[PDB]
């Protein structure tokens, strides 16, 4: 169960981190008109 | 049908004497019962001990008999268990315990008669619904 | 280019008219706080518990320790009058400044004075305004500390002897306790910050927040946004409004759960029992009644095979039976005297329940937070008679509704801010449609 | 895009409109009121007054139980009040 | 050009309220059905048919007033004012439930009038008659619920009464007695109605968020001219959006708007069919396999069995007051009740 | 052109057949987790003690259910609002008996559907569109949050959240009526107006546009072939449509602005469903539908029943039978 | 130069006149006592 708890903790942290940093990677600029 | 003096006539004591409430008294008593009593006795039941109701036939069998104005007014000052064996002012609203039940503080002697009268009249209007519970809603 | 129905949007770039809009609207809030309080006082009957009377502001003042004494009994109503009058009076001044700035004062401020004027795209000016307001909020949080420590204290439902106004001499400063709350799970038996169950933690948390807000206020006066922040955000007045809209929505949801579960900073004495509390009080009521009749409440097996009065929680604690098993995380001053290390203690139950505990349980069972919209108390099948809806239901429901619409407002204004910032909030340029310049998906 | 009737906005902002209708509107209201305050509404529609749902010592509904004798049944109940 | 043509001329003149030949049927019947409802809900009791108060005059509010159905003892009488039951007496007519048949029957001819109006105006103006077609679903619902259902039962008494709470009671009656949630024809109507509301919202939102910029104002409403030939929103960009969000998207604006006709209209047609079954107590009440297992195996329990206990609750607790003409007397001891409650 | 900027560029790419996006990065796994657990539990989960009384309710197909009666059963009342992940159970056997899979499904689902809403914002921005489709979808999303999260929180148990099954849904809505009188609650009444009216206006709009299609085809062809994807000209005549509907009612009850018509289509059911979701969400804190029980009485004091009293009789039969073994005391307070 | 009495005129008063009457009847009702 502890193995599993640990796995899931790691998996969630991974995807949450991708989310936060993805939106910090100049997301306003990723659109078809005015980029900045 | 209407609120006739016959339905407003209730027993005053166990001697058999009677008192004829007014419509004003009956409605005053209804309002006071809601104010001070209904949170537990809505409809003549007892939410915190459903084995004991405000039905007339139940009050008749209480020790001190309580199917009369007097017994009810005494109950509101010094409540006892159903067999009269123990005083329960400390867990039941009463004038004796208005320190711990503050809604009893501003009740006058005439207010007690009005509450007592409402309780004795209401089963005459409502029958089994009074004290009967949800079967009869 | 806005229509009459979006007319306040015409204020985005009129800093002087928009200032009057804000100050006049603050007048309305203070007005309400004053009028509402005086309304509640005119109607207040002190012999009745506050929670039979439809009161929501008087309970907030009592909780701060004004007007009450031991057991929550109201001793002096004059602090209620004062709080109402002063708010009412102050709304006139806010009203005066707001209408003056909306009708008569400079339409824009940035020509009248470079200190009060602002451009939404000025990240330095904007963080400075934010910094001032943080310092102000920090002061506010420290005024609660001032009251608790140096000016009479707060109402403590957990005080010995039925609750009382108590002075807080040792506020919790240990950061493992204060911040440990923020890291508690929001699920059951944890409850995040809603589980705060004592005034030392309440007061010390406000010490912390006051210092953090003053610290951060000074920080934002002295700095400007780092480039990573500059790139993550949209820098516009509507974007700023949308950020605040999400914040208030979050806060409204938290407050909903606070008033529904917490009986420390919302004393049940004033607000009525919590749902969980009332349900626990019912099981207590009939345990008391049946044991007086001779029932051995500990050994009584109920229909399902679980104890009729008492059973175990999933981790073993002795808890009340029947459907209230779900509410065993409930803790309250009337109940805790019966708790031992393993949960409810059968020897305390058999020997040590007091009439005041009997009274309180009976009171709370009969004032459970259930009632109709037209204020008939109780379960939906109950007949008319009892005029009652718990202040907890009124506060919970209203603020759920407001929190929901402000998250809608957040999404509305965040999406429009994004699109206005990229230049396509009025629609698609027929001559430069992005999809027509993309390859097709198949 | 009009069919020739006078515009509503023009009628209700008109002095003549309000000279007629400041009489007709309150008069009909007063008529409606009197229909009830006099009692006529009860007798017309056959609706029990608060004292005539039951006979004094009666808690039985006066339910129609016959199709072709229903009219008379109602009448019999009504006379069980007089 | 004789009198028939001159009257045709006049019925079909362009005025604020078009009349037409359908107007002869529609206008008196709609006015009488609506006025009968307002008259009865303001002034008329249900004391002799139902043992209920049901008018403002009696103390009821908008939620509890109704025009209630006639007594079960009337059977399916038309309850004509001049018929053998009321015999010309207006007062008795009201007290026997005559306004129920009055409203239902004039309502039915009213709907016929309205649907003929849709045909009439469509022919005159030159459009295809699909709005008339779609209105067939409301008619099917009305005649199946308000006429067929009570005609297969014992009397009008069991039709819906025309009131807010009276209709709420009708919903609950159908659960306890017909187990109508379990009926697949209702389930298809539910999907037709919720399906339509989704279509309504999703299509409106889509148009409003794929608009072309056709003016400079922040209010995008002004940049539409009803005579412009050009589409006002990008079907192409809408199509891309939904293909990438949801997988599939509309590509044919005619199919899209036909589908919006089809979905709710078919839903309502389906529910009507099931109610026709319930006219005959031809219910989808049980699953036989479930009942065989459960009778034999007291440890077998499903949401299906749990809901029939609720039904049984509803029947025994509501029947004596909801069917006063049966004189159901259920002693306390026979009422089904779980523990404590 | 560094590894990260390339990943970012694929995540947000408008060329992907299904748009992913940053919201999609959370949405995809949470939805796959909920979907797989749901399917497996629906088919094979063993019976679940929903109400904490060791009276397990069989939900799955292999344990004697059909599609209509099947459900993934809510987690045990003994658990209440406690968090019950797999790793908190002594075994999967235990987790299965106490309804663990329900919690896993409703939490992954509420998360992934929330991210679905934001995904709808996100692609609108990448495509140059206006942004408020996601606002439309917040009405259904809020309704799912109400029945799976808010109502559990207010009543203190996920065992009173809505079951994931057809008949379990009906059980949830019958019990709700018994306890909250949702029918006499005005926010539910506004939901009915939202969904009935939205079904109406769907049929209206679809029949009026279909009524005014311009002749482009023969009677041997589907009329639908008279429209070609991405043609610039409108495919129906709105002024004919207005000329018909304005005569059916009267002129000013008909739209001639297609923009305000479609805004109206969007707004009526969205707002009606916000209210009905707010109804469930506030009855979660027991502010219930109007109570007119015994509100009418005669000159003597007899109760004069109305239709609300009749409603009350049916509500009582529902109350006293539900969860018939799970109450030891006379009031069902949660 | 408008007409006063029209088909429109009639539909309006057919609805409006009984409305005001019924509103008066229902206003009076709030003062009935049992
Ligand atoms: C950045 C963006 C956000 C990203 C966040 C991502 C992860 C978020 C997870 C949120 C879900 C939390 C579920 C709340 C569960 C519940 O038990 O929540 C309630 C908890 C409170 O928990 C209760 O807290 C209680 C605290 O009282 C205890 O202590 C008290 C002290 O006085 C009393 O003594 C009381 O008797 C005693 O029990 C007990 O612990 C209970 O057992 C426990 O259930 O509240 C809370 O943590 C407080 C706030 C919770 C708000 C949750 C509201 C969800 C709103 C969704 C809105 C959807 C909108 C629609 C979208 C369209
Ligand atoms: C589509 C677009 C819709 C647009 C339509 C516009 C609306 C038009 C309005 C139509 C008016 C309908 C009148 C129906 C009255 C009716 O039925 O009234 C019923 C009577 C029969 O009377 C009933 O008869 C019953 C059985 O009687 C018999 O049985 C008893 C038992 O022994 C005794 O012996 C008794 O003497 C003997 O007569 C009971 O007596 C009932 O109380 C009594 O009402 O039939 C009769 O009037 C006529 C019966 C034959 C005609 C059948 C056509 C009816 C159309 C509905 C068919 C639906 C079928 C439903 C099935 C599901
Ligand atoms: C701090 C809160 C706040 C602030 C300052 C603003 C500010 C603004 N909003 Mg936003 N909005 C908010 C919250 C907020 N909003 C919330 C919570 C929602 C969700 C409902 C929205 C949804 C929203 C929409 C949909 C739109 C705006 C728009 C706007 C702009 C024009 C608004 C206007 O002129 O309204 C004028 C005011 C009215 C027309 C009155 C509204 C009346 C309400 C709906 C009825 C409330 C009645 C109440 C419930 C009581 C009933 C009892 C009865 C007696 C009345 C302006 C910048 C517009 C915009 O984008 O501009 C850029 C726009 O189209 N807002
Ligand atoms: C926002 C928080 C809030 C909350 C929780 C309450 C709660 C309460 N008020 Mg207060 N009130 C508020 C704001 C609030 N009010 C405001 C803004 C005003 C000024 C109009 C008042 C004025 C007021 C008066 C004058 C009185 C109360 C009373 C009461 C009590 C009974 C409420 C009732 O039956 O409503 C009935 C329910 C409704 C009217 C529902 C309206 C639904 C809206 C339209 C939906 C919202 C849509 C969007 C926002 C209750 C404790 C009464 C009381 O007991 O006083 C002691 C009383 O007499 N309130
Ligand atoms: C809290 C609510 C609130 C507030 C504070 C404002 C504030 C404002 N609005 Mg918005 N607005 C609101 C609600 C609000 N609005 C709503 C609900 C709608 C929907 C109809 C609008 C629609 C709207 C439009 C269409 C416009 C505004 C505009 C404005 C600004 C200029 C108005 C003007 O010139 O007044 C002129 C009005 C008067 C001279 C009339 C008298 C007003 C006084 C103040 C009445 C109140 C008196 C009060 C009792 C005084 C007590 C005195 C005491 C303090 C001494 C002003 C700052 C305008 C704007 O943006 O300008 C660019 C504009 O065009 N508003
Ligand atoms: C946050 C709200 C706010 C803001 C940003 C402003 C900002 C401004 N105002 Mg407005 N004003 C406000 C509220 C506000 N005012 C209120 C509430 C009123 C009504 C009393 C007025 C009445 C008013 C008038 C009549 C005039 C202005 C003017 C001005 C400008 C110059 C101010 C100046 O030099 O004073 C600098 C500072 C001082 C003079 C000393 C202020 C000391 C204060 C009173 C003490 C601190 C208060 C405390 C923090 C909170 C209240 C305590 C309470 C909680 C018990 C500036 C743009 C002038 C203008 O626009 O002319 C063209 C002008 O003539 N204001
Ligand atoms: C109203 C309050 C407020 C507001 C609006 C801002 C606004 C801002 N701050 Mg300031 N700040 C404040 C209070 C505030 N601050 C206070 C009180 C302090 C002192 C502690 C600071 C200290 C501070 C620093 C040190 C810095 C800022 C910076 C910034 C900018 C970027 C913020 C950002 O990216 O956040 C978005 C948040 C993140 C990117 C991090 C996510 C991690 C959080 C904690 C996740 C939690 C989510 C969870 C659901 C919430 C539940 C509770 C949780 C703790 C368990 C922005 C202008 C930055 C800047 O440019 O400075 C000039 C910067 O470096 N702020
Ligand atoms: C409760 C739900 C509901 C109502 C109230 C309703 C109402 C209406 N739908 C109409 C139309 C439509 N409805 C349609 C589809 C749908 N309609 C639906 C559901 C409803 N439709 C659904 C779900 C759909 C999708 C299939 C279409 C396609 C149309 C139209 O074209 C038409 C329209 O113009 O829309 C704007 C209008 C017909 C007007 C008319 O006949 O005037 C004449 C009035 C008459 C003849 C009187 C009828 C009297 C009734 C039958 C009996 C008496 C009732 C009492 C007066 C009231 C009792 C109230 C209590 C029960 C509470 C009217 C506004
Ligand atoms: C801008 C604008 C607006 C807004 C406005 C506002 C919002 C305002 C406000 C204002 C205000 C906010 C006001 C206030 C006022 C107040 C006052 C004026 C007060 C006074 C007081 C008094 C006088 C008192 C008295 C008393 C005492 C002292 C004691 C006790 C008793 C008594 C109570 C008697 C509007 C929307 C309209 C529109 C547009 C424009
Ligand atoms: C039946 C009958 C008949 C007929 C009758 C009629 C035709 C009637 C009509 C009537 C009518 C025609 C009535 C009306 C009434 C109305 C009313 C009563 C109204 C009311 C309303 C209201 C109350 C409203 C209000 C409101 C609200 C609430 C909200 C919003 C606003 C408003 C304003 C809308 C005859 C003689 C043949 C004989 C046989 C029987
Ligand atoms: C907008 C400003 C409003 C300020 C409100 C502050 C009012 C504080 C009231 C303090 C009550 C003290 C009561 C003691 C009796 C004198
Ligand atoms: O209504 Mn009745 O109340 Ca909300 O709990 Mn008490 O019973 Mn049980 O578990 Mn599901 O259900
Ligand atoms: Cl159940
Ligand atoms: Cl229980
Ligand atoms: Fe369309």
């Amino acid at each position: 169960m502890e193995t599993l708890k640990i796995t899931v903790y790691i998996v969630v942290t991974f995807f949450v981190l991708l989310f936060v940093f993805g939106f910090l990677s100049g997301d306003p600029a990723r659109n078809p008109k005015r980029k900045d | 049908a209407e609120l006739t003096p016959e339905v407003l006539t209730v027993p005053l004591n166990s001697e058999g004497k009677t008192i004829t409430l007014t419509e004003k008294q009956y409605l005053e008593g209804k309002r006071l019962f809601q104010y001070a009593c209904a949170s537990c006795h809505v409809g003549g039941i007892t939410k915190t001990n459903p084995s004991l109701d405000l039905r007339t036939e139940t009050l008749a069998l209480a020790t001190p008999p309580r199917d009369n104005i007097e017994g009810l007014v005494d109950y509101m000052k010094n409540p006892t268990t159903y067999d009269g064996e123990q005083e329960i002012a400390e867990v039941h609203p009463s004038l004796r315990s208005a320190d711990i039940f503050p809604k009893m503080r501003n009740l006058t002697e005439k207010d007690l008669v009005a509450i007592a009268g409402h309780i004795l009249v209401e089963p005459k209007i409502l029958g089994d619904k009074w004290g009967g519970g949800k079967v009869y809603y | 280019g806005f229509a009459w129905w979006a007319g306040n949007a015409r204020l985005i770039n009129l800093s002087g008219k928009l200032l009057g809009a804000h100050v006049a609207h603050a007048g309305l809030i203070v007005f309400w706080a004053g009028a509402m309080t005086l309304f509640e006082l005119a109607h207040f009957i002190p012999e009745k518990p506050m929670y039979e009377q439809g009161l929501i502001l008087i309970p907030h003042i009592a909780t701060l320790g004004w007007g009450v004494g031991p057991g929550g009994e109201v001793v002096d109503t004059f602090p209620f009058f004062v709080v109402g009058v002063v708010h009412l009076i102050s709304s006139a001044v806010l009203g005066f400044g707001g209408v003056y700035h909306a009708i008569r004062g400079p339409e824009t401020l940035e020509e009248y004075s470079s200190f009060f004027g602002y451009d939404w795209k000025d990240k330095n000016k904007m963080t400075t305004i934010l910094g001032f307001h943080l310092i102000v909020l920090g002061i506010g949080a420290l005024l609660l500390v001032a009251k608790a420590m140096f000016f009479g204290g707060l109402y403590d439902t957990w005080a010995p002897g039925g609750g009382d106004v108590r002075v807080i001499t040792n506020p919790t400063l240990d950061p493992r306790v204060i911040f440990g709350y923020l890291l508690k799970s929001p699920f059951g038996g944890e409850g995040w910050i809603v589980s705060v169950n004592n005034l030392e933690d309440v007061v010390g948390g406000h010490i912390w927040i006051g210092l953090i807000c003053i610290a951060g206020g000074i920080w934002h006066i002295l700095t400007t946004p780092f480039g990573w922040a500059r790139r993550a955000f949209i820098w516009s007045g509507e974007a700023y409004l949308s950020y605040s809209l999400g914040a208030l929505s979050m806060m409204g949801f938290i407050a909903t759960c606070f008033v529904w579960f917490n009986n420390t900073v919302y004393p049940s004495e004033f607000y009525g029992p919590t749902g969980p509390e009332a349900s626990q009080a019912q099981a207590m009521t009939f345990l008391i009644r049946d044991q007086k009749l001779g029932a051995n409440v500990g050994s009584a097996q109920g229909p399902t095979g679980l104890g009729k009065y008492l059973m175990r929680s999933p981790t073993g604690e002795i808890i009340f039976g029947g459907e209230t098993m779900r509410f065993w995380d409930f803790r309250g001053p009337w109940l805790e005297p019966l708790r031992g290390p393993n949960g409810l203690d059968l020897n305390k139950i058999k020997n040590d329940i007091q009439p005041w505990q009997e009274r309180r349980a009976a009171e709370y069972m009969t004032h459970a937070p259930l009632g109709s919209l037209n204020s008939v108390g109780g379960v939906a099948t109950e007949i008319n008679s009892v005029n009652f809806v718990s202040p907890r239901s009124w506060l919970a429901t209203s603020h759920f509704v407001l929190a929901f619409f402000f998250l809608v407002g957040h999404l509305w204004h965040a999406g429009r801010a994004r699109a206005a910032a990229a230049g396509f909030e009025k629609g698609i340029d027929r001559e430069s449609e992005p999809v027509l310049s993309m390859p097709s998906l198949d | 895009g009009t069919t020739g009737e006078r515009p509503f906005s023009d009628i209700i902002t008109s002095v003549r409109y309000w000279v007629i209708h400041s009489i007709t509107i309150p008069a009909l209201f007063i008529a409606g009121w009197l229909f009830v305050s006099t009692g006529l509404a009860y007798d017309v529609f056959g609706t029990p007054r608060p004292d005539s749902y039951y006979a004094q010592e009666q808690r039985s509904i006066p339910l129609v139980t016959d199709r072709f004798e229903a009219k008379q049944q109602v009448e019999t109940f009504l006379e069980q009040l007089k | 050009r004789g009198w028939f043509d001159i009257l045709d001329d006049w019925l079909k003149r362009d005025r604020f309220v078009f009349v037409g030949w359908s107007g002869i049927l529609l206008f008196p019947c709609a006015y009488l059905a609506l006025g009968g409802w307002l008259t009865g809900t303001t002034f008329v009791t249900s004391w002799y048919t139902h043992g209920l108060a049901s008018s403002y005059l009696e103390g009821c509010n908008f939620l509890t007033v109704a025009v209630s159905t006639p007594a079960n003892s009337m059977g399916h009488s038309l309850l004509l004012l001049w018929g053998p039951e009321a015999q010309g007496d207006f007062t008795r007519w009201c007290q026997l439930g005559g306004l129920w048949t009055f409203i239902a029957l004039h309502g039915a001819f009213g709907l016929i009038g309205f649907m003929l109006r849709q045909f009439e105006i469509a022919r005159l103006v030159g459009v295809r008659p699909y709005n008339a077609i779609a209105f067939s679903a409301p008619i099917a619902v009305f005649v199946s619920v308000f006429l067929i259902y009570p005609l297969g039962q014992s009397s009008w008494f069991f039709a819906p009464s025309f009131g807010v709470a009276a209709i709420f009671r009708f919903l609950l009656f159908f659960q306890g007695f017909h187990n109508w949630t379990l009926n697949p024809f209702h389930m298809m109507g539910v999907a037709g109605v919720l399906g339509g509301a989704l279509l309504c919202a999703i299509h409106g939102a889509t148009v409003e968020n794929t608009l072309f910029q056709d003016g400079e104002g922040a209010s995008t409403f002004r940049a539409f001219n009803p005579t412009q030939a050009e589409e006002t929103y990008s079907m192409v960009t809408a199509n891309r959006f939904w293909s990438q969000i949801f997988g599939i998207a509309f590509s044919n604006k005619r199919w899209l708007h036909f589908f919006m006709l089809f979905v709710p209209v078919t839903g309502l047609w389906m529910s009507a069919i099931g109610v026709v079954g319930l006219a005959l107590n031809l219910r989808s009440y049980d699953f036989i396999s479930q009942e065989i297992r459960a009778a034999e195996d007291p440890e077998f329990e499903t949401f299906y069995t749990k809901n029939l206990l609720l039904n049984e609750g509803i029947r025994a607790w509501m029947a004596p007051q909801d069917q006063p003409h049966e004189n159901f007397v259920f002693p306390e001891e026979v009422l089904p009740r779980g523990n404590a409650l | 052109a560094n590894l990260w900027e390339r990943f970012c560029n694929w995540v947000t790419s408008t060329d992907n057949r299904l748009y992913v996006g940053w919201f999609g990065v959370i949405m995809i796994p949470t939805l796959l987790a909920a979907t797989i657990c749901f399917v497996i539990a629906f088919i094979a989960a063993p019976p679940v003690d929903i109400d904490g009384i060791r009276e397990p309710v069989s939900g799955s197909l292999l344990y004697g259910n059909n599609i209509i009666t099947g459900a993934v059963v809510p987690s045990s009342n003994a658990i209440g609002l406690h968090f019950y992940p797999i790793w908190e159970a002594a075994s999967l056997d235990e987790w299965l008996y106490n309804g663990g899979p329900y919690q896993l499904i409703i939490f992954h689902f509420l998360l992934g559907a929330s991210c679905y809403m934001g995904r709808q914002w996100e692609l609108s921005y990448r495509l140059g569109m206006r942004p408020w489709i996601c606002v439309a979808y917040s009405a259904p999303l809020a309704s799912a949050f109400a029945v799976f999260l808010i109502y559990p929180i207010g009543q203190g148990s996920f065992s009173d959240g809505m079951p994931l099954g057809i008949s379990g849904t009906f059980n949830f809505m019958i019990v709700f009526q018994a306890e909250h009188n949702i029918l006499m609650h005005p926010f539910h009444q506004l939901g009915v107006a939202g969904v009935f009216g939205g079904a109406l206006f769907c049929a209206m709009h679809g029949s009026l546009v279909t009524s005014s299609l311009i002749r482009e085809t023969t009677e041997t062809e589907s009329a639908n072939y008279g429209y070609k994807f991405g043609q610039e000209e409108e495919t129906y005549n709105i002024v004919a449509a207005h000329g018909y509907f304005g005569r059916l009612i009267f002129q000013y009850a008909s739209f001639n602005n297609s923009r305000s018509l479609h805004f109206f289509l969007a707004a009526w059911p969205v707002v009606g469903v916000w209210f009905t979701a707010l109804g469930i969400s506030t009855m979660a804190f027991n502010l219930n539908g109007f109570n007119f029980n015994h509100s009418v009485i005669d000159a003597k004091g007899n109760v004069i029943n109305t239709w609300a009293d009749i409603i009350n009789r049916a509500n009582l039969g529902m109350e006293v039978m539900h969860e018939r073994n799970a109450h030891n005391f006379p009031l069902d307070l949660a | 130069s408008y007409p006063i009495f029209t088909v429109r005129w009639v539909a309006v008063h057919t609805l409006a006149v009984p409305t005001i009457f019924f509103l008066g009847a229902i206003a009076a009702m709030q003062f009935i006592q049992r």
